[PDB]
């Protein structure tokens, strides 16, 4: 039926402009009533309203925004922009768009969703990681991937071939723009001294390949 | 604006469960409430729309209640894709106002978290700064407390840490908490101590390592 | 302000 789909740029500058775009099928934003709204999600935070745009035209922003946020609609494109100026890393966030049933009761909810654009607001370059070793009948050890840029990065241990017991966290967005994230092991103490820890780190985004050994 | 209340904000429960969570509006919205669920790394997916009607496509374990301020989301019976976060939202009023979103996870004897502490590394210490991270490995239930102490002296606003997702298999969590001193820092104090507050632990443990030793 | 379905 109703599909939508978010676009726009994954990385953005702090103070520079964030332009969304929202694509559509299934629904014309000629039919009487339809909405199109923006909501927005901080990771692992909840859902904040962004603004909202009808067929008629009208449309409301978020009072705590609304200096800020601009949304627009070509309906021969059957598309919704969302402008949202002088960005900072607070709205680092997984943008949604949606939408709204117009009178046929049943208005009272955002129906379908689009899958989310997930945008990060930094000032920084690519850059690989560093890894450094975070060491030591149960015993943990693991490895500190730290500063690199944009995420994604991937981890392992021994190629593949050590996988129960690891947990590789959620990285976290630090102060300086950068990632930072561990991904640990738990392993027998008895195997510290036989057994060989090595974390095989991998960030494509600037191409930096490390494998990292960590006993004690 | 207008300030939609979830509760509990976060539950606990098991598949086969019967649950009922709450949405309350500080002012009146008529029946203008919808209820989605959200799974992680999925967008919210509308379940009930005017506060009681069954959005099309809906199982019908799923059912909501409520008109003015108090409104409700019933599951029957609880499923394994049940377990996600729940918002509900408000379409009477500008702004569009969601609740916080109620978090339902997998229930499990409650398990108190292995605590590890991780001075920094000689090699990153020279880069000029130390990194020493606290492990809280596999834990139940999810709330976690992590205090960093250098010397004793309580830190703050200088560690960041970040929780997986509730394992597949024993259903726990577990925790990594990063604190970031400069080398200096670092290098002109000794003690360095994680305390760890958890339902399972009858007393805050402290795990710790002294700089030089 | 009221919703544009407030009616």
């Amino acid at each position: 039926r109703i599909t939508l789909k978010e676009s726009g740029p994954p990385l953005v500058k702090p103070t520079q402009t964030l332009t969304l775009t929202c694509s559509f099928s299934g629904f014309s934003l000629s039919d009487f009533g339809v909405g199109v709204g923006w909501i927005r999600q901080p990771p692992g935070k909840a859902l904040e309203w962004l603004a909202i745009i009808y067929s008629d035209d009208d449309k409301r922003y978020s009072p705590s925004l609304n200096t800020r946020l601009t949304i627009t609609k070509d309906t021969s494109k059957n598309q919704v922009v969302l402008v949202m100026t002088r960005v900072s890393p607070v709205d680092t966030a997984t943008y949604f768009c949606a939408h709204r049933r117009g009178p046929t009761g049943p208005v009272n909810a955002m129906d379908v969703w689009g899958q989310g654009i997930t945008v990060t607001i930094s000032s920084t370059s690519t850059k690989g990681p560093s890894v450094f070793p975070l060491a030591p009948g149960t015993a943990a050890l693991g490895c500190l991937v730290k500063d690199y840029f944009p995420e994604p990065v991937t981890v392992s241990w021994n190629s593949g071939a050590l996988t129960s017991g690891v947990h590789t966290f959620p990285a976290v967005l630090q102060s300086s723009g950068l990632y930072s994230l561990s991904s640990v092991v738990t392993v027998p103490s008895s195997s510290l001294g036989t057994q060989t820890y090595t974390c095989n780190v991998n960030h494509k985004p600037s191409n930096t390949k490390v494998d990292k050994r960590v006993e004690p | 604006a207008l300030q939609l209340t979830q509760s509990p904000s976060s539950l606990s429960a098991s598949v086969g469960d019967r649950i009922t969570i709450t949405c309350r509006a500080s002012q009146g919205v008529t029946s203008a409430l919808a209820w989605y669920r959200q799974k992680p790394g999925s967008p919210p997916q509308l379940l009930i729309y005017d506060a009681s009607s069954l959005e099309s496509g809906v199982p019908s374990r799923f059912s909501g209640s409520g008109s003015g301020t108090e409104f409700t989301l019933t599951i029957s019976t609880l499923r394994p894709e049940d377990f996600a976060t729940y918002y509900c939202q408000q379409l009477h009023f500008y702004p569009h106002t969601f609740g916080g979103g109620t978090r339902v996870d997998v229930r499990r004897t409650v398990a108190a978290p292995s605590v590890f502490i991780f001075p920094p590394s000689d090699e990153q210490l020279k880069s000029g700064t130390a990194s020493v991270v606290c492990l809280l490995n596999n834990f139940y239930p999810r709330e976690a407390k992590v205090q960093w102490k250098v010397d004793n002296a309580l830190q703050s606003g200088n560690s960041q840490e970040s929780v997986t997702e509730q394992d597949s298999k024993d259903s726990t969590y577990s925790l990594s908490s990063t604190l970031t001193l400069s080398k200096a820092d670092y290098e002109k104090h000794k003690v360095y101590e994680c305390e760890v507050t958890h339902q399972g632990l009858s007393s805050p443990v402290t795990k710790s390592f002294n700089r030089g030793e | 302000e009221l919703d544009k379905w407030a009616s």
